[PDB]
């Protein structure tokens, strides 16, 4: 049962890294508009190829940076998910 | 080595030997019980320290008592 | 990079020796000590 | 999908008009988790994607929704009869 | 005299925030109604109500007046749950009915908790409140 | 007859109670809004 | 004074009711260092962890208790 | 600032307490 | 057979890695080495205080040599508002050309490290001037410490080795600690006040060379001896007074005036000598109580055997046998001693913490706000540890130290008599501060979310408004005995007021801060953080002994790991986890405080105060305009980008992440697991080809239950404070640097 309780822990931690890569490498170099010109802007500026490379990269231009939707949504629409 | 202490407040329901996985209890005859007989820890070199026999002790506070002291080769369980 | 402090030479001696020199030399000795029998 | 939703709305104007399917009581200040997501609809943006599921099903209009959920009863009536 | 907090009416930082009261309620007027009641509090700089603790008059209604009542409520909820608690000790089956709620004892409890603080006063003064230190277990020092 | 004590077990009546006191916050909080203290 | 069924106090500082009451099942004549066979209403802690059960009655000699 | 040979000058006088606690500690350990 | 640990022979003849990590963690633990004495105890405790005195002071020394060697102590004296200190210099062999053009910082030509410690304004306000007198100040402090070396060498000694009545002469201790440690030591800061400090304040350098020569005062010792000593407070120094020159100085030594310096934003040098000699003469007086060999005096036993209230007192025989038993009690044990010695500096500590923010005693300190931060955060952390100690101490002493025959009826005893009662009431109130304090942040939460910040639950802290309006502060209009000039009290001779009164009314120090609404809420969260604290410390040190579920606690000692899955489960149960589970609650109550005093003072320093007098309220603002807010310059100290000043913070950062992330390991998981993995990686290593060749001399096994317990804990401990000092450092001077 133990063994179960500890990899509980470790699925958490390998989809939490599962989800944040995905939900980083959409929105850096899929997810975006089409401007009339014919390019893409992503959502971020496609930083992920230089700043997924590093921990404080995934701290400061993934999980800093896109938290600031989640802690400014108070007294609006998305304030329950603050 | 640990120490395996059976005090006299046993009533020789012989629980903490059946509950023992290395043998290191016994039963010796004794005048002081109704059951006639007391809990006894000659082979205690042999303790592990696992506490079944105070696990299935049933007096309000165990008569035998397992003091966790010197580890050895033996207390440690090591197969290496 | 040497500095305009004076005898600018001696971090470059005595931080690779503390860095690595003495502590390789004390893991070595504690290890001859706590490793030797009787 | 079929009482408290924008459906009918979202099939018109799928492209400026974001999927909701939950109204949330006036009580307390609550009111303000109502979105305001197209259609003259104020309520929680799903993402659930039921929305894009029941287009691709060929649902054109909420009556099928009401009947799938009536459905959907009869079947969970049944599943606890057998 | 708390010169630092001025009343919501005086202040000006308070009739700037007072327009925009959202809605609360399906009432339309409900932001107008929490503005106008909120008008007698005391207001910082922010423009928000204060609440002063300290047990004086015009400012009891902060304190005071919840903090009673949630006192009587309070003593409502421990004294019925001390009464039935008592109440299924001496009848030899207290394990099932601790578990298994005995409900018309618990009903004629709560409607009558009401008088929790005669019943706690007339206790405390029989000495039947509270177990003297001999007839109650205590753990080895 | 066996419904009533199942009824009466802990469980449901711990709901019952919530419910019935959340019901009466709400329906209270809903009449009578934003009260912050007693004027 | 001791006998079946007398509600009698404990006197063991280590046992999980000292200063609690509970009554007698049965007082052993022979020359044993405890005796009296007291049952009690609560249990204890005994049992492994996560059983539901534990042990509610001990030996106990004449010292180690009074009669209420 | 100070001079280059105040800091050998500072290096030598800090041995006398690397000495010194050489000799404390080999006498606590006894 | 192994020859380590030579202190334990059971842990001796260990054969696996235990004996290693063991005999690391039971080195300093003197009591139960193989062996050992009362005796032979006392004199190596005596030679360790030695040992560590020369430590501290060897530290000191290198702490001035590195100010005097590599850092800027010419250049910041001309500049103390602008010029950055430097503490030391950067040798990296890992730097790169980023990294070297980034430390290159404070006006220097090489990569070094910006002096947060503060040390710097310490040194100009105590009289240092140039690097000479801090190079002599470090041969001086190595000379000392080698002379502590000395010292406790000898006392190993056998002719020099003290007997054991000398080290329980109470009486002759308390007498030389306050009249000599405590008393000659302040006259004789006193006396570097008045004859190095204050002139060098005042632009008369004065060194070793001329204390002999140059007179402190126009009137020098004459008014000492004839009485008239208002001599020394006539011609104080002039508000328009510059630090380290000659205009704008008086000549009063012992000047009273109770205020702050107008230029420094400090407290005057005089007012300090004057508070120095009056707590010497009192100190000197106090060592002046105890009797050693003179006949007249005081002794302990009778004081404590006295003091207890007889029958026809109001309160009777309240406590028992009062405090007879003590002094054999507090002597005998040494823990009973380390605990109230811990208790005393914690408290301390912690006033050394509020004290030095409110009223800086150093030159240009209060307008340098790292060194603040810094400052107050590494004295309350410390004073967290020191108290925790305390406790722990306690625990300590309850278990292995604790004689209920000598202590019978007494205080003591009747603490243990109802020591649970003092936990239910410590967890009621631990329960009352919680609930309520959760719920008024989650209710305003929850309200500023819904839109609606003006029906949170905003509380004014009319208590300690009134305290600040009694000390002094006229902005909440109580007019109460000190903000009326008509007051008993304000109209009698206090001469600190004309200085206090302006100190305390002027918004341009942190002295008597304003507090409102966010600060009510702060404080009761910090009045719970120590309530928990302190429950479970008074917890785990009231049952140190044994209780209901575990009676023979003592049998076992302080530390074991559990007593078995039996008896339903005895997962920390020894007294070890109250120090164990009160770390935890220890550092979240200091980071509760330190992001209190660092949110209240970022807010104070930028001039913004209304951030956090608006958004301290919710904890949704403390966790967006502090935390998120705050670290942006911190997590950019090194991007793709470039390369900031602040790189070695955001990796000390990190670094903090990872180390306290790394402690969840041993936390969470516990030891059969990595047992399992461990036999598993044995007969990997014992079946491979060419590694079966190299055997280990020691088994390996597993960290134990309680080591394992510590290593995450100074694992948590070690990333807790390495991540928060790289946070607030950081934050406070990637603006204010
Ligand atoms: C404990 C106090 C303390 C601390 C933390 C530091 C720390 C530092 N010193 Mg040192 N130093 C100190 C005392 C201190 N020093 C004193 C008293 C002197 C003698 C006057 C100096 C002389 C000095 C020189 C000349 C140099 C440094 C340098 C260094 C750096 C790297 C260490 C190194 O290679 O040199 C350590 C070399 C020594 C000669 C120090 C000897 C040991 C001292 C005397 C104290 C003993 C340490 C401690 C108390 C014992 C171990 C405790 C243990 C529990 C950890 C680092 C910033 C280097 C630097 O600036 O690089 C940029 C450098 O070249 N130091
Ligand atoms: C905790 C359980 C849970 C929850 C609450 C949901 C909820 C959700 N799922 Mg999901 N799902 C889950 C578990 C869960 N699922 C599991 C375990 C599987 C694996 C079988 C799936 C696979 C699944 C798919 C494939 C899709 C959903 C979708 C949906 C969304 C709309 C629901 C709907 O009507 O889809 C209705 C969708 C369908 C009827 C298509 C499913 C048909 C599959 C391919 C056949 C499966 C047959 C059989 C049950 C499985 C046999 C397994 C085989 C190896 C033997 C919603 C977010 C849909 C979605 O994201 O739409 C936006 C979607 O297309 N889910
Ligand atoms: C009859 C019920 C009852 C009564 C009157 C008490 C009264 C007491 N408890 Mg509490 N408590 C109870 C139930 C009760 N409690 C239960 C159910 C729990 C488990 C969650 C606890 C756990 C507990 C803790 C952990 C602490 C107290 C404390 C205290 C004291 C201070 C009050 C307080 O802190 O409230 C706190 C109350 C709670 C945390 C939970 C109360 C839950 C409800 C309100 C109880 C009443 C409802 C009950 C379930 C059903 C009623 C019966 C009904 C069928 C008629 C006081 C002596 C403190 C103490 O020792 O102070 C001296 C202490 O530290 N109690
Ligand atoms: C535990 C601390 C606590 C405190 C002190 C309060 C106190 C308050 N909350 Mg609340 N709140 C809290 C935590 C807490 N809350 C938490 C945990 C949440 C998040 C879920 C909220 C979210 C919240 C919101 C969203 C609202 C409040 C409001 C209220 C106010 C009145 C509620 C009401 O109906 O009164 C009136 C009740 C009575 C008069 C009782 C009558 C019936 C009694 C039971 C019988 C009496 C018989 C005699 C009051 C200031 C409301 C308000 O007005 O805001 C200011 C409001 O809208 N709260
Ligand atoms: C007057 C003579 C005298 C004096 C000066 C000392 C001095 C001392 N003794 Mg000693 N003692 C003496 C005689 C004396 N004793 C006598 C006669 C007895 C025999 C009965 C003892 C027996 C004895 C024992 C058994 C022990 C001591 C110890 C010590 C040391 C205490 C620890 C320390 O250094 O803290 C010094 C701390 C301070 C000066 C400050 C104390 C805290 C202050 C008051 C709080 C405020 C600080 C203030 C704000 C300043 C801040 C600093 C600045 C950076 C801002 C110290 C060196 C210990 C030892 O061995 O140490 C080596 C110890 O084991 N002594
Ligand atoms: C224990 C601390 C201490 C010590 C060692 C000294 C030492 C001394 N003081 Mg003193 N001083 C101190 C405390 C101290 N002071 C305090 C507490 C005050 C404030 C009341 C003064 C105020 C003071 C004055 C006003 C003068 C001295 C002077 C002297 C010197 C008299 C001896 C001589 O040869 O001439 C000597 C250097 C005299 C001096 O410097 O003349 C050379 C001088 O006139 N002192
Ligand atoms: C004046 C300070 C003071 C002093 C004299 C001591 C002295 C003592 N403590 Mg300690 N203690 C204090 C403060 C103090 N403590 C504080 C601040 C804490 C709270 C954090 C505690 C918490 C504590 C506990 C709960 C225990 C003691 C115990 C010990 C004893 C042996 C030390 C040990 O385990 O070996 C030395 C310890 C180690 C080598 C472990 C590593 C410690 C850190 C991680 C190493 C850092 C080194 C660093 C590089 C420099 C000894 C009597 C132990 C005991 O029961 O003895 C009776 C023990 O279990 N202490
Ligand atoms: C955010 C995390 C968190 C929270 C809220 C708790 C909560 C609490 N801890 Mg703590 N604690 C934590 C983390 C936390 N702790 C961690 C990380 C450790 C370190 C190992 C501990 C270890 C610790 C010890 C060892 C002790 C506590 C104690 C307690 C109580 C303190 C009393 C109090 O604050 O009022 C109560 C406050 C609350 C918030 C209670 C929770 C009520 C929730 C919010 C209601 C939810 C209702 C919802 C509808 C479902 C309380 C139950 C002490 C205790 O229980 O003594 C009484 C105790 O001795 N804790
Ligand atoms: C037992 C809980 C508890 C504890 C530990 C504290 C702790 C604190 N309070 Mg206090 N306080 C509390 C309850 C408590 N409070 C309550 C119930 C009120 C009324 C709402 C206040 C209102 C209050 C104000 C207005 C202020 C403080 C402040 C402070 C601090 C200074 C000490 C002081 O003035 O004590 C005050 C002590 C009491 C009022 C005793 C309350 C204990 C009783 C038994 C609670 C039950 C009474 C019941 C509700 C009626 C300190 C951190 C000051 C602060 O925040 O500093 C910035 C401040 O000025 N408190
Ligand atoms: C177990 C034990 C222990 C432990 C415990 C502890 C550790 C404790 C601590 C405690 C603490 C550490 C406490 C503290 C306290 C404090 C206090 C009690 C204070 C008070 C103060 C006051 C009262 C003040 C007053 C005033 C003034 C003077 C002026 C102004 C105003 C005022 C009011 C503020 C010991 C070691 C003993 C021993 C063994 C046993
Ligand atoms: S601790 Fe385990 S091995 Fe030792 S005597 Fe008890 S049951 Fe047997």
């Amino acid at each position: 049962w133990d063994h179960v309780f500890l990899g509980l822990f470790w699925m958490y931690n390998s989809l939490s890294i599962v989800i944040f890569h995905f939900s980083w490498k959409m929105q850096s170099d899929v997810w975006g508009t089409v401007l009339p010109d014919g390019s893409v802007s992503h959502i971020t500026g496609g930083n992920f190829a230089q700043s997924a490379i590093t921990i404080n990269g995934w701290l400061r231009d993934f999980l800093w940076a896109q938290a600031a939707n989640v802690i400014n949504s108070y007294g609006s629409a998305l304030s329950a998910y603050g | 080595s640990h120490s395996v202490k059976i005090y006299d407040t046993c009533i020789g329901c012989t629980q903490c030997v059946r509950a023992c996985p290395l043998d290191v209890l016994e039963m010796v005859p004794w005048d002081g019980c109704k059951a006639g007989q007391i809990a006894s820890s000659p082979r205690t070199e042999d303790c592990v320290g696992c506490k079944r026999c105070e696990t299935a002790c049933p007096t309000d506070f165990l008569s035998i008592r397992v003091y966790l002291g010197a580890e050895t080769t033996r207390s440690m369980g090591l197969a290496y | 990079i040497l500095g305009d402090f004076a005898a600018s030479f001696l971090p470059a001696i005595l931080v690779p020796a503390v860095g690595l020199v003495m502590p390789a030399v004390v893991m070595g000795l504690l290890f001859l000590q706590i490793e030797s029998e009787a | 999908g079929a009482k408290f939703s924008n459906y009918s709305a979202w099939l018109a104007d799928p492209l400026n008009i974001k999927p909701s399917a939950q109204v949330v009581w006036p009580v307390v200040g609550q009111d303000i988790l109502n979105a305001d997501v197209g259609g003259g609809f104020h309520g929680i943006q799903i993402t659930s994607g039921f929305f894009q599921l029941w287009r691709a099903s060929g649902i054109t209009n909420e009556y099928q929704l009401y009947c799938t959920a009536i459905g959907g009863l009869v079947m969970a009536g049944l599943m606890l009869f057998a | 005299d708390l010169s630092h907090l001025t009343p919501c009416s005086e202040s000006p930082a308070y009739q700037a925030k007072a327009k925009s009261f959202r809605n609360t309620t399906s009432d339309p007027e409900s932001g107008q109604k929490r503005a106008e009641s909120y008008a007698e509090a005391l207001c910082g700089p922010e423009g928000y109500p204060h609440l002063v603790v300290d047990g004086r008059l015009d400012h009891a209604g902060d304190f005071i007046i919840p903090g009673l009542l949630f006192l009587y409520v309070a003593g409502w909820i421990g004294w019925v749950g001390r009464s039935y608690l008592i109440a299924i000790r001496e009848e030899k089956d207290t394990e099932m009915k601790e578990i298994i709620i005995d409900v018309p004892l618990a009903i004629n409890k709560m409607l009558f908790g009401f008088m929790w603080p005669l019943q706690a006063f007339g206790e405390f003064t029989s000495g039947k409140l509270t177990v003297k230190d001999s007839e109650i277990p205590v753990s080895p020092r | 007859k066996g419904l009533t004590t199942f009824l009466s077990t802990a469980p449901v009546l711990i709901t019952a109670l919530l419910v019935f006191t959340a019901g009466l916050l709400i329906e209270f909080n809903r009449f009578y809004p934003d009260l912050l203290f007693h004027p | 004074a001791i006998q079946r069924g007398s509600k009698v106090r404990i006197l063991r500082k280590e046992s999980y009711w000292y200063k609690d009451v509970g009554t007698v099942a049965s007082v052993d004549k022979s020359g044993i260092l405890y005796p009296v066979i007291v049952r009690f209403d609560k249990v204890n802690y005994n049992g492994f962890s996560g059983s539901a059960t534990g042990v509610n009655t001990n030996n106990f000699a004449e010292h180690e208790l009074e009669e209420v | 600032s100070i001079s280059e040979t105040q800091v050998f000058v500072a290096l030598v006088i800090a041995l006398i307490p690397g000495i010194l606690a050489f000799r404390l500690a080999t006498e606590l350990y006894k | 057979a192994t020859k380590f640990p030579k202190f334990s022979q059971d842990l001796a003849q260990d054969p696996t890695t235990r004996r290693i990590w063991y005999g690391i963690a039971t080195a300093h633990d003197f009591e139960t080495h193989d062996g050992m004495t009362e005796e032979n105890l006392y004199q190596k405790i005596f030679a360790s205080h030695f040992g560590h005195l020369a430590i501290i002071f060897l530290w000191t020394s290198g702490t001035v040599f590195h100010v005097a060697w590599q850092g800027n102590f010419e250049q910041w004296i001309k500049d103390p508002l602008n010029v950055r200190p430097i503490a030391h210099a950067i040798w990296d062999p890992h730097f790169g050309q980023g990294a070297v053009d980034a430390f290159t910082q404070a006006g220097a030509s090489s990569p070094v490290n910006v002096a947060y410690s503060g040390v710097y304004h310490w040194f100009y306000t105590i009289g240092m001037t140039n690097n000479q007198d801090l190079y002599q100040g470090a041969v001086f402090l190595l000379i000392l410490s080698a002379l502590f070396l000395f010292a406790g060498w000898l006392h190993l000694q056998p002719k020099f080795r003290p007997s054991l009545s000398w080290f329980k002469n109470a009486e002759s201790r308390l007498n030389h600690h306050l009249a000599g440690l405590f008393g000659v030591s302040s006259l004789a800061w006193t006396g570097h006040l008045v004859h190095v400090a204050i002139p060098e304040s005042r632009g008369v350098h004065v060194g070793w060379d001329n204390f002999l020569s140059v007179k402190p005062h126009p009137a020098g010792l004459a008014p000492f001896f004839t009485g008239n000593w208002g001599v020394y407070a006539q011609n104080p120094d002039t508000a328009s007074h510059v630090f380290g020159t000659s205009e704008g100085a008086g000549s009063a030594i012992l000047t009273f005036l109770g205020g702050f310096h107008p230029q420094t934003e400090s407290l005057w040098l005089t007012d300090i000598a004057h508070h120095h000699l009056a707590i010497a003469v009192i100190f000197i007086v106090a060592g002046h109580m105890y009797r050693t060999n003179w006949g007249i005096g005081h002794s302990i036993k009778d004081i404590l055997a006295a003091h207890n209230p007889p029958q026809g007192t109001p309160f009777g025989g309240a406590l028992g046998a009062g405090h007879r038993g003590l002094y054999d009690t507090i002597n005998n044990s040494l823990h009973f001693q380390l605990g109230l010695a811990l208790a005393s500096l914690g408290v301390i500590t912690s006033l050394v913490a509020q004290h030095m923010y409110s009223l800086p005693s150093y030159a240009f300190i209060a307008k340098d706000y790292t060194t603040q931060a810094a400052l107050y955060t590494h004295h309350q952390y410390i004073a967290g540890f020191l108290m925790v100690g305390a406790f722990a101490h306690g625990a300590i002493f309850f278990v292995r130290d604790y004689d209920p025959e000598a202590n019978k009826d007494n205080v003591l005893a009747r603490m243990l008599e109802h020591k649970e009662a003092i936990i239910s009431h410590l967890s009621w109130v631990s329960l009352f501060l919680g609930f309520h304090t959760l719920g008024l942040y989650v209710h305003n939460d929850v309200v500023v979310a819904f839109g609606t910040p003006e029906k949170q639950i905003l509380i004014e802290p009319v208590f300690a408004q009134f305290v600040q309006a009694a000390s002094g502060k006229a902005l909440y209009g109580f007019d109460a005995l000190l903000s009326n000039p008509d007051s008993v009290a304000s109209t009698a001779s206090a001469v600190w007021l004309p200085g206090w009164l302006d100190a305390i009314n002027s918004g341009t120090n942190s002295l008597f801060l304003n507090i409102g609404p966010g600060d009510f809420l702060v404080h009761h969260a910090i009045a719970l953080g120590l309530h928990t604290t302190t429950l479970i410390l008074v917890k785990g040190a009231l049952d140190a002994r044994g209780s209901k579920l575990m009676p023979d606690k003592k049998d076992f000692g302080f530390s074991f790991p559990c007593d078995g899955p039996g008896r339903g489960g005895t997962c920390d149960i020894s007294a070890w986890d109250a120090f164990y589970l009160a770390m935890f609650w220890m550092l979240n109550t200091l980071g509760w405080l330190t992001f209190y005093w660092h949110w209240k003072h970022l807010g104070i320093w930028t001039g913004n105060v209304a951030q956090f007098n608006e958004n301290s309220t919710y904890l949704m603002g403390w966790f967006r305009d502090y935390l998120w807010a705050n670290s942006a310059q911190l997590i950019n100290g090194y991007n793709p980008y470039g390369v900031n000043n602040l790189s070695v913070w955001a990796w000390m950062f990190l670094f903090g992440h990872l180390v306290w992330a790394t402690g969840f390991m041993f936390l969470i998981s516990w030891r059969g697991y990595w047992q399992e993995l461990i036999e598993t990686i044995v007969w990997a290593h014992e079946r491979t080809p060419l590694a079966n060749l190299v055997r280990w001399k020691d088994k390996p096994v597993a960290l134990s239950i309680v080591q394992a317990r510590l290593v995450g804990l100074a694992h948590f401990t070690v990333g807790y404070i390495l991540t928060y000092a790289a946070f607030l450092i950081a934050s406070t001077a990637g603006k204010f640097g």
